[PDB]
RNA sequence: UCAACG
């Protein structure tokens, strides 16, 4: 809330590099299972991490107190183990 | 005769045999433009009627049956076969094509309120609500029963008295909407009660239930079904089509007061505007009203097979003749208002009119601050999920040529889906930013004091992060 | 329930394959009036796209003189690709030729 | 599905007549001369009596769901 | 969760989809309904 | 997938963020209502109790909006809810604490839609910017909206199950853009014609022909009646034209108060005479015709189509273009209202009266059809033998079809002159069609003389069996029916093989609509897209968004679309 | 036994067949019904030819 | 479901008044009364009954819209007399007028049964 | 429906 | 500036008509009196009905409306019973209304015909126009129908249910003479019953001074009233509904003043 | 809590969680019986 | 005229015909967002990543995707508070 | 830009109404002062017509020319499209 | 998915 609103004058497009997405992303070490529930429901380093977003419409997400609402989602990255063409 | 052919090997039954069971049911279909007829076979299948004898036994979703069909003055002989004599769909309703008050323009109707207290063209709607205790989950038991506010952690705050032991609604307890037809509670495993299973009645349904029925369906688990009544007294805004392709929604109801009436008394129960006849060309109404005040004088039902050379308009002319009528069918007709007579003479005659299913209080539809949709967080679609109206591309495009880009703004992101979001100015990609501890930090630069607060459309949000995870950065810079 | 599945979806094939079912057979019936029952149940259905938008299949044709209705098609997307048989049409059963 | 009271046009009570109608029927008159021995005269109210369909035999012929 | 009513019980609503003191009205959580939205067969896959 | 997700139509795109669900919008069934002015729109009053437009509480507006809150949600001039200073939402349905109730400034309390509230309008498909239109609601007791017959033509809408959408303006500056730029006297002339969009249509259209008659005299009751329902009028009763034997007001008198202020326009009835002009009596019309409007008043002639129509230099349009958009929307509302309420005491119909036509033009009309159907064969016989020669650049097929439709499409044509010459003055066909508010030439000649030729796909109906179009004719039939002809009129009946010809021709009319429709919305789409960007900068260069200038002045003058007029040169034709 | 088949109603196979009306009424089944459908799943389906 | 109750067409809601008088400023000696829930029945003889009267130079009834039951009456009578007091004296005949009528018409179902 | 110039 | 004096001559009387012809009348106040019949001439019917059982094949509301249209007879009890919402009593008392009571079950194998004959009424004078009749629903065996119905006074304003005409002629100018409604052909048109004319003229000659008199009527009736009492009694209320008009004038014009 | 049977119309009293089954006829489709509580119809 | 004249003008303005489809409109160097509202979408957008072009945001469908203020009519100016005029005048409330 | 070289219209563009209308009406709706006296108007949006008409609206209109320089003119300066 | 509505 305490910084400035500002309107988009320019949105830059590019191709996202690597070491930033590494540092980007919230989740560290890659998604390492892929089961998406431990402990019952929430699985660290597991597809749903909480916190990557916010589940169940009333927990809070680990990044940020977002309430379903505030929290606009953050990104997690895969260490691919060769690399891939992309389409 | 003058030698055409002589060597004919087969001849056909009759001519009439070519059209199908729909266009069947239109009285002089020769007479009326093509495209009529067709549009007549589409609205038939819409009309209103007793669908089928075993309709009480019948549990079925969306059945109509209107209150008292009657068998057309005017009927083809091939409708015999059709059984549509046994099962009607429509009432036969004196009917003047005249400009009476402006309230009839286009393809509107004006319809006789007293005629509508006396019972035309009403009908019944009858839904049937389908549910189903369903024992199959593991520790899910979706038990029918009535529940309680205190006992259950879920619940809704929509009347409940209405539900008795078995959490079934007793017949012939009027229910308005947002009622609970049917209470169900599936039992909640504790993880570390009861999250509320209940069946609400659709929107301004505000019927009588009718019947309540319990079975086990095919899979053994217990089945209710619960089918609500609804009387429709026809409104302005009912759709009301005759058989040669005559559609149009009931412009205002007159009591029998105000409208025009005869010398006889006999006011019409159905007033068509006279604009409708001649770009349709639809003639056989013309000549439907004809021959109807022609029967329903002489007392025989008139006959109106397609091709039959034997009927013209001349002979039923000279016949309404005989019974002390104008030959053409007009009528001098009385201005109800001030009692003075209508300067020009009004035709007047009995014809077949049907009640479509399309009716103004199942298609009425307001949205104001509802639910919003998970995935774009926007208003939800539809009248039952209280969805907003699509506000379109050519929507949009017709208000950029408006210029009036402050209503093309509030509607396409303030009414639809506001949302805030922190992107760091350093790079335009938005940041990690927790109001509540009012510490806002962007990962990447390790900078903390450069962010700005962006209000964007939640659906842009999506956008950008679905391009993001294309590897596609939309570096948004205020800059 | 090969037989049951064909008949409830509509899809007319296998449920583990999808890509040979043609879809639109098997419908519910209308019961809105008798009228709309019985031409529901005497109907055809084309089976060109609907999406293709050529006029030709649309066309009423000569031959359809006495074994299809002229007038009773749908009015929209399917002009002319939805069809009613006539009162008297009998379509044959068929029979062994030996 | 029964007779209507009350013919709509005019509000004459017609529904006093079907069985008189159906009755003269049987004694041989024709439609129009039982309709005017029934004193129906306006074209409105024999309407009601002439296309008048008496479904409610039909679903008479239903055994009721409680005896 | 009223601010001004200690241990208050908010009432659901479906028009709006919120929780309401039903005591004086205040409407805590905005649009917090939303759409609010076989694990028998083998286990996850 | 992502791509998938984006890619196709209703994707986060185009179906999320070009055009979205949105908020405070509802939709119902159309129907008319001649009372309601052209701006006004008629909303059912639970559509107005659900929808909401916030207020600010003002030191001016406190009490009224406090008596809105303290009536609640039940009663219909409520307030659903309470907006306070911080945000804080107080729903008044779940009992609010009476002192939630108290208002100050700054508050914004939620009241319910009421009479006045500008809303928006539209009716899908938008083709043109005309589509939404901004109409002040007035509340009335059923569930349909209700609009003016005149805004039916712009929306290409009419009452036989349409619906259309309503959009209300949350703001004060959205609902002040609205007011001064989409109102729908604002936009009565449209800037792609420059013609007016909007023209009294319908009855008024008819019955405003046979007002303005010379033959119309209305006696002094009718005249009080007529001028009360004339919202501008000034309260003087104007001098009856025929003042003995007995006061007699005429049509034209009374239309005369209608027209705005003093508007000069002249233009010709439907019915004109084309040697009127030259010969003698060009100024006293024989025929009433040639409307000539002086100083606001009527001095000669019948309205019709194209005086009170969408037409340029139509009176609607010049009073738009002298008079201006406030008085217009006055004008179009009273000819509506006094021109309806004289309806009652004339009326309209239509009969079988109508169809019917005299013997003669019967015989005359048989005996037409009799001699082509003798040339059709003559010329069939002269191909035969070979004598026929092929037009240049024709077959000898094409040039036999095309002889045979010249001889049978002047047979038709020669039929509905006859038909429409048996019309009498009375025949309301005739009525619709020369008021233009309905139906064609054509129509009547069909209804009374002739369907015509049926043609498929630009040819006579072809031969779908071997060589005959159906399995009653002879193969190799060239002739008038076996083709398609329709001799039989509509009121006399088609015979079984007119009747499925008449169908074929019908489903190739119904195959054209649908397929029109999603051909044209694609180019409309793609138009707009290459040219959405484009716009006068202020320089008054039109320039795209790239600021590459399209035109250094909009259309080469820098004038738009709806200011100008149709005028003659003068100098150009004459010569030395 | 190796499976069921669907059985359209009124057909020579289904119980109706050979009813004279007052039976049909009996079973709460109308005289006047087409026949020609497949009650699946509860649901009257039309093979649309 | 927005269906106005069929009581509403006659009877006054509390609050309103069954005639209210306001004068018209454009023209000198006119005044617009306006009658709640009431029909053309009683605005279509009060009409006619001002125009007979030598002094009423203006009488007409209106009404504004069908689905609202209001009448709209505007007299306009030369100096010397009043719209009021054209109205009232409307009133006055028509209920002579009637009464009369009631009279005779007794007269006549007296005469014709039992002569 | 009229003829070939006209429509169909 | 004084009302005319009207003249009535009653041509027909019967059971369940009367003809009468008006004179020296303007047509305001004759098509007055002629929508006075049909709307508001106030009469007994049924409006409050509570169903205790319904077994037959006709629904609930079904049989709500049929019997609300059964004519009840209301010669003279209507004048002294008061509209339900006059009556201080709450819901429904023997001054404001007439309670209707029906109980029929089918144990018969024959079909049992519901009719107006089994509505029993607690007040002798509201009865259903019985002293054949009218079909309220046909009960197969096993079948049952009791219900408990309440009357109100009311007029056809509110409801067709009230009104007491069948059908109202009105007819003026017989022969057309001040061409109210112009001809296209005069001869065509069939003669009217009150025409003086010849057989070979179609209309009258035109009267320029004319204006429309000597207006005719035909008043058939429900049986609900008798159909002298329909007209005397729409006499009579329209001559208190312009009472009451005079009275809030009066109340306006002093209070303004 | 009083089921009648579609069969054999005799009502028969089934308690929560009982088999819905009519006693003297074993049919398995039921309906509730009309409610005690009076609802007041309109002629209208 | 001027409707006529305006689009042939867009379309011989860059000097080689456009055609208004797909390739010829989104060949012209529009902002990368401006063309992926029409037709191509995300191949336009996957080029112009490719590329690092940048979106001016002068467009209206553009502007219109990040809900900001459209450049069209009523946002082309931006109006501003005038002191010495409110200082001036009778200031009631 | 300088005050002189004005190149812009004088008259008001229909969209420059629609927009100072607009905003000086949600201005009065928010209690702020208003130049010309109300002869009972209570609508935010009809004493902003009233100050129009008057030319006391307290709002300087910026025109931005396509080649980035702005024109600043007064709503007083400009003339009333009406 | 299908079926209607413009
Ligand atoms: C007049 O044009 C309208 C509009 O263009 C709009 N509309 C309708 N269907 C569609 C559609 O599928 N797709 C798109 N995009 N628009 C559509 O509907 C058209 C007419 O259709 P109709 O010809 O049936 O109108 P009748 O002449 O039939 O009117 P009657 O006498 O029944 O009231
Ligand atoms: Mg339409
Ligand atoms: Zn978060
Ligand atoms: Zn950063
Ligand atoms: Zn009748
Ligand atoms: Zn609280
Ligand atoms: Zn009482
Ligand atoms: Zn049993």
């Amino acid at each position: 809330s305490a910084c400035p609103l500002r309107t988009i004058k320019r949105v830059q497009f590019g191709v996202l590099s690597p070491d930033e997405l590494k540092r980007m992303s919230v989740t560290e070490g890659g998604i390492k299972y892929p089961e998406t529930t431990e402990g019952g429901r929430p699985k660290l380093g597991g597809l749903m991490d909480p916190r990557q977003g916010v589940i169940e419409r009333t927990g809070r997400c680990q990044t940020c107190a977002g309430n379903m609402t505030e929290c606009p989602g953050h990104f997690g990255h895969i260490e691919l183990a060769k690399p891939v063409f992309h389409v | 005769e003058v030698a055409y052919c002589s060597t004919y090997t087969h001849c056909e039954i009759h001519p009439s045999m070519i059209l199908g069971v729909c266009a069947s049911i239109i009285p002089f279909p020769d007479h009326n433009q093509s495209p009529r007829n067709t549009y007549q076979s589409a609205m038939g299948k819409q009309a209103m009627g007793v669908y089928i004898t075993n309709f009480h036994v019948r549990m079925d979703t969306l059945a109509h049956v209107l209150y008292y069909p009657q068998k057309p003055l005017v009927t083809t002989r091939s409708m015999e076969y059709l059984r549509f004599r046994e099962l009607p769909a429509g009432i036969n309703s004196i009917v003047a094509i005249a400009s009476y008050t402006g309230y009839n323009q286009e393809d509107s109707v004006i319809m006789n309120r007293s005629a509508v207290d006396r019972g035309f063209f009403r009908s019944v709607f009858y839904r049937s609500y389908k549910e189903q205790e369903s024992k199959k989950g593991f520790d899910q038991e979706e038990v029918f029963e009535k529940p309680t506010r205190e006992t259950c952690q879920g619940m809704r705050h929509a009347i409940y008295d209405k539900l008795d032991d078995d959490g079934l609604i007793a017949p012939g307890v009027r229910v308005s909407g947002d009622d609970v037809i049917i209470g169900k509670t599936v039992t909640l495993p504790e993880n570390e009660t009861k999250r509320d299973c209940s069946t609400f009645l659709r929107t301004s349904e505000t019927g009588i239930v009718d019947q309540v029925m319990v079975t086990l369906n095919q899979e053994g688990y217990k089945f209710c079904k619960i089918r609500v009544r609804s009387v429709r007294i026809p409104q302005i805004g009912d759709k009301f089509a005759s058989r040669h392709g005559q559609k149009g929604t009931c412009g205002i109801q007159y009591r029998q007061e105000d409208m025009p009436f005869t010398c006889e008394g006999i006011t019409p129960d159905i007033i068509i505007n006279p604009h409708a006849i001649p770009s349709r060309m639809t003639i056989g109404h013309l000549i439907e009203c004809l021959q109807g005040k022609v029967s329903a004088n002489k007392g025989e039902i008139g006959d109106a097979t397609p091709f039959n050379d034997a009927v013209n308009v001349q002979k039923i002319s000279n016949l309404l003749s005989d019974y002390g009528y104008h030959l053409r069918g007009n009528e001098v007709l009385y201005n109800g208002f001030t009692g003075r007579k209508i300067t020009s003479q009004i035709f007047i005659g009995p014809t077949y009119y049907q009640r479509l299913k399309h009716m103004v209080d199942d298609k009425i539809h307001s949205r104001a601050r509802g639910p919003i949709q998970i995935l774009n967080r926007q208003p939800m679609e539809g009248r039952s999920r209280d969805g907003g109206l699509r506000f379109g591309e050519m929507e949009r495009d017709c208000q950029i040529a408006h210029g009036a880009a402050q209503f093309l703004r509030e509607r396409l992101f303030e009414a639809s889906d506001p949302y805030q979001v922190h992107v760091c100015n350093l790079c335009g990609i938005m940041a990690i930013a927790n109001t509540r501890t009012h510490t806002y930090e962007c990962r990447g630069c390790r900078n903390k004091t450069q962010i700005s607060l962006v209000r964007m459309p939640y659906a842009c949000k999506l956008l950008f992060q679905e391009l993001m995870s294309m590897s596609i950065a939309p570096r948004m810079m205020s800059v | 329930d090969g037989l049951k599945y064909s008949l409830a979806t509509g899809n007319w094939g296998d449920q583990k394959k999808a890509h040979q079912a043609r879809a639109g057979v098997s419908q519910v019936l209308n019961r809105l009036t008798f009228a709309s029952t019985l031409s529901h149940l005497r109907r055809l259905n084309s089976p060109i796209g609907r999406d293709g938008k050529l006029a030709k299949p649309r066309q009423l044709h000569n031959t359809l003189w006495g074994m299809v209705c002229p007038a009773e098609t749908p009015e929209g997307h399917a002009v002319g690709l939805v069809k009613n048989l006539a009162l008297m049409a009998y379509i044959s059963v068929g029979s062994q030729p030996s | 599905m029964i007779i209507p009271v009350r013919c709509f046009t005019c509000g004459k009570i017609v529904g006093n007549k079907w069985e008189a109608y159906l009755g003269l029927l049987q004694a041989e008159y024709t439609e129009g001369d039982a309709l005017d021995a029934l004193g129906l005269k306006r074209y409105c109210c024999r309407r009601m009596l002439l296309a008048h369909v008496d479904l409610i035999e039909k679903l008479l012929n239903y055994a009721p769901l409680e005896k | 969760t009223c601010p001004n009513h200690p241990d208050a019980i908010l009432v659901e609503d479906y028009r709006a989809g919120d929780m309401i003191c039903p005591e004086c009205g205040l409407v805590v959580g905005d649009r917090v309904i939303d759409v609010g939205s076989n694990p028998l067969l083998s286990d996850g896959d | 997938s992502l791509k998938q997700r984006l890619k196709g139509k209703e994707g986060r795109v185009r179906g999320n963020l070009m055009g979205k669900r949105v908020d405070f919008s509802a939709r119902t069934v159309i129907t008319p209502d001649p009372n309601l002015s052209i701006d006004q729109v008629g909303v059912p009053r639970s559509i107005a109790a659900n929808m909401t437009f916030a207020e600010i509480v003002t030191p001016f507006n406190i009490d009224r909006l406090q008596e809105l809150v303290r009536r609640g949600n039940s009663q219909y001039p409520g307030a659903k809810y309470i907006i306070r200073d911080n945000g804080d939402r107080i729903d008044l349905r779940f009992h609010p604490k009476p002192s939630d109730l108290h208002l100050q400034t700054g508050y914004k309390v939620e009241r319910h839609m009421c009479d006045g509230d500008i809303v928006i309008f539209n009716r899908q498909p938008t083709l043109h910017k005309m589509s939404m239109m901004g109409h002040r609601v007035r509340i009335l007791p059923w569930s349909t909206f209700r609009l003016n017959l005149s805004v039916t033509t712009p929306y290409n809408a009419d009452f036989d199950g349409d619906e259309m959408n309503l959009h209300l303006p949350q703001s004060l500056e959205t609902r002040a853009e609205i007011q001064e730029l989409a109102m729908v006297p604002r936009m009565i002339v449209t800037p792609q014609s420059n013609r007016p969009v909007m023209g009294i249509v319908q009855d008024t259209l008819t019955a405003v022909r046979k007002f303005t008659k010379r033959d119309v005299f209305l006696e002094r009751g009718e005249v009080m009646n007529l001028l009360m329902f004339l919202s501008t009028w000034d309260g003087k009763v104007p001098q009856p034209a025929i003042l003995k034997p007995r006061p007699l007001w005429t049509g034209k008198q009374i239309f005369s108060l209608i027209i705005p202020g003093h508007i000069n326009c002249i233009r010709t009835h439907s019915t004109h005479p084309d040697d009127e002009d030259s010969g003698p009596y060009k100024h006293i019309s024989p025929g009433d015709t040639k409307v000539v409007v002086e100083n606001g008043e009527l001095i000669m002639g019948i309205l019709c189509k194209k005086s009170l129509g969408t037409s340029a230099g139509s009176l609607v349009h010049i009073s738009y273009l002298e008079m201006g958009h406030d008085i217009t929307r006055l004008f179009y509302s009273n000819i509506q209202t006094v021109i309806n309420n004289w309806l009652l005491i004339e009326g309209h119909t239509i009969g079988i009266g109508d169809s019917i036509a005299d013997s003669k033009t019967y015989q005359d009309i048989q005996n037409t059809i009799k001699k082509a159907k003798q040339d059709v064969i003559e010329v069939i016989e002269k191909a035969h033998n070979n004598e026929l020669e092929p037009t240049p650049g024709n077959t000898l097929r094409q040039t036999f079809e095309n002889q045979v439709n010249r001889i049978l499409n002047d047979a038709r044509d020669k039929t509905g002159s006859s038909a429409q010459k048996s019309l009498s003055e009375y025949n309301n066909f005739k009525s619709m069609v020369v008021s233009g508010a309905k139906g064609s030439k054509i129509n009547i000649s069909q209804v009374i003389a002739v369907v015509g030729q049926q043609n498929v796909e630009g040819k006579r109906i072809p031969f779908g069996f071997k060589h005959r179009t159906l399995p009653h004719f002879i193969k190799d039939d060239y002739g008038p029916e076996s083709r398609g002809f329709v001799e039989n009129s509509y009121l006399a009946g088609l015979t079984p093989t007119e009747f499925f010809f008449h169908a074929m021709g019908g489903r190739e009319g119904l195959i054209d609509t649908a397929v029109k429709t999603a051909e044209t919305g694609y180019i409309q789409r793609r138009l707009i897209k290459s040219m959405e960007s484009v716009m006068v900068k202020y320089d008054a260069t039109v320039r795209n968004s790239i600021n590459q200038v399209v035109q250094l002045r909009y259309g080469e003058d820098g004038l738009a679309g709806e200011s100008v007029e149709f005028q003659n040169l003068a100098t150009l034709k004459p010569s030395n | 036994f190796i499976g069921k088949i669907p059985i359209m109603l009124r057909s020579t196979y289904c119980l109706l067949n050979g009813l004279t009306d007052r039976d049909l009424c009996e079973l709460n089944e109308c005289p006047l019904d087409p026949g020609g459908y497949f009650i699946i799943n509860g649901s009257e389906k039309v093979l649309i030819a | 479901m927005n269906a106005p109750p069929a009581f509403e067409s006659f009877l006054l809601f509390e609050g309103e008044k069954k005639i209210t008088i306001n004068k018209d400023t454009k023209v000198p000696n006119a005044c617009l009364f306006t009658i709640n829930k009431e029909d053309h029945t009683l605005g279509n003889i009060i009409k006619s009954q001002l125009l007979k009267d030598p002094q009423v130079l203006f009488a007409g009834y209106k009404v504004p819209h069908p689905l609202e039951h209001k009448i709209i009456i505007r007299v306009q009578t030369t100096p010397d007399y009043s719209p009021q007091e054209a109205f009232t004296n409307a009133i006055t005949d028509l209920i002579s007028e009637l009464s009369l009528l009631e009279e005779r018409f007794r007269v006549a179902i007296k005469d014709k049964q039992e002569g | 429906i009229w003829g070939i110039g006209c429509n169909p | 500036p004084y009302a005319n004096q009207p003249t009535v001559r009653i041509t027909e009387l019967t059971d369940e008509n009367v003809k009468f012809i008006i004179e020296n009348t303007d047509l305001a106040v004759a098509n007055s009196i002629r929508r006075v019949f049909i709307a508001e001439v106030p009469i007994i019917a049924i409006d409050w009905v509570q169903i205790d059982a319904n077994s037959s094949v006709l629904h609930d509301e079904f049989i709500a409306h049929r019997l609300g249209l059964i004519p009840l007879t209301s010669d003279d009890i209507v004048d002294k019973l008061q509209y339900s919402r006059d009556c201080t009593c709450e819901e429904f008392c023997p001054e404001c209304s007439v309670e209707f009571t029906l109980d029929v079950r089918c144990n018969e194998d024959q079909t049992r015909h519901v009719t107006s004959r089994d509505l029993i009424s607690n007040s002798p004078r509201v009865i259903p126009v019985t002293s054949d009749d009218i079909l309220i629903v046909k009960l197969r065996k096993g079948q049952e129908l009791r219900l408990r119905a309440y009357a109100k006074k009311g007029f056809g304003k509110e409801h067709a249910k009230w009104n007491p005409t069948a059908g109202v002629a009105f007819e003026y100018d017989p022969d057309n003479a001040l061409r109210h409604t112009v001809y296209p052909k005069p001869e065509e048109w069939p003669k009217s019953e009150y025409s003086e004319l010849d057989e070979d003229e179609s209309q009258a000659p035109y009267d320029p001074n004319g204006k429309p008199e000597r207006f005719y009527y035909n008043v058939e009736s429900c049986g609900s009233l008798r159909p002298e009492t329909i007209v005397l009694s729409a006499l009579s209320g329209l001559k208190k509904k312009l009472s009451d008009l005079q009275t809030q004038l009066s109340h306006e014009i002093q209070s303004d003043v | 809590m009083i089921y009648i049977c579609g069969e054999c119309h005799t009502e028969n009293e089934i308690k929560s969680r009982d088999p819905i089954r009519c006693r003297e006829c074993g049919y398995r489709i039921m309906y509730k019986k009309r409610t005690k509580r009076l609802v007041v119809f309109d002629a209208r | 005229y001027r409707h006529l004249a305006l689009l042939c003008d867009t379309m011989t303005c860059r000097g080689h015909l456009m055609a208004i489809t797909r390739h010829g409109v989104n060949r012209q160097d529009t902002g990368p967002l401006m063309k992926c509202s029409f037709e191509e979408t995300v191949d336009v957008l996957m080029e112009a990543a490719a590329h690092g072009e940048s979106d001016p945001m002068k467009g209206v469908s553009e502007n219109i995707m990040l809900g900001q203020l459209a450049p069209a009519g009523t946002g082309c100016f931006d109006l501003l508070l005038d002191a010495e005029k409110c200082k001036y005048g009778m200031e009631i409330p | 830009q300088a005050n002189q070289k004005r190149i812009t219209t004088p008259y008001m563009t229909k969209y420059e109404r629609a927009r100072v209308l607009g905003t000086r009406a949600l201005q009065i709706a928010m209690c702020a002062p208003v130049m010309v006296e109300l002869e009972g108007e209570t609508d935010p949006l009809l004493i902003a017509m009233k100050e129009l008409k008057a030319r006391k609206i307290p709002i300087i209109i910026r025109r931005y020319l396509p080649d980035g320089s702005y024109e600043d003119w007064g709503v007083d300066e400009l003339i009333i499209s009406d």
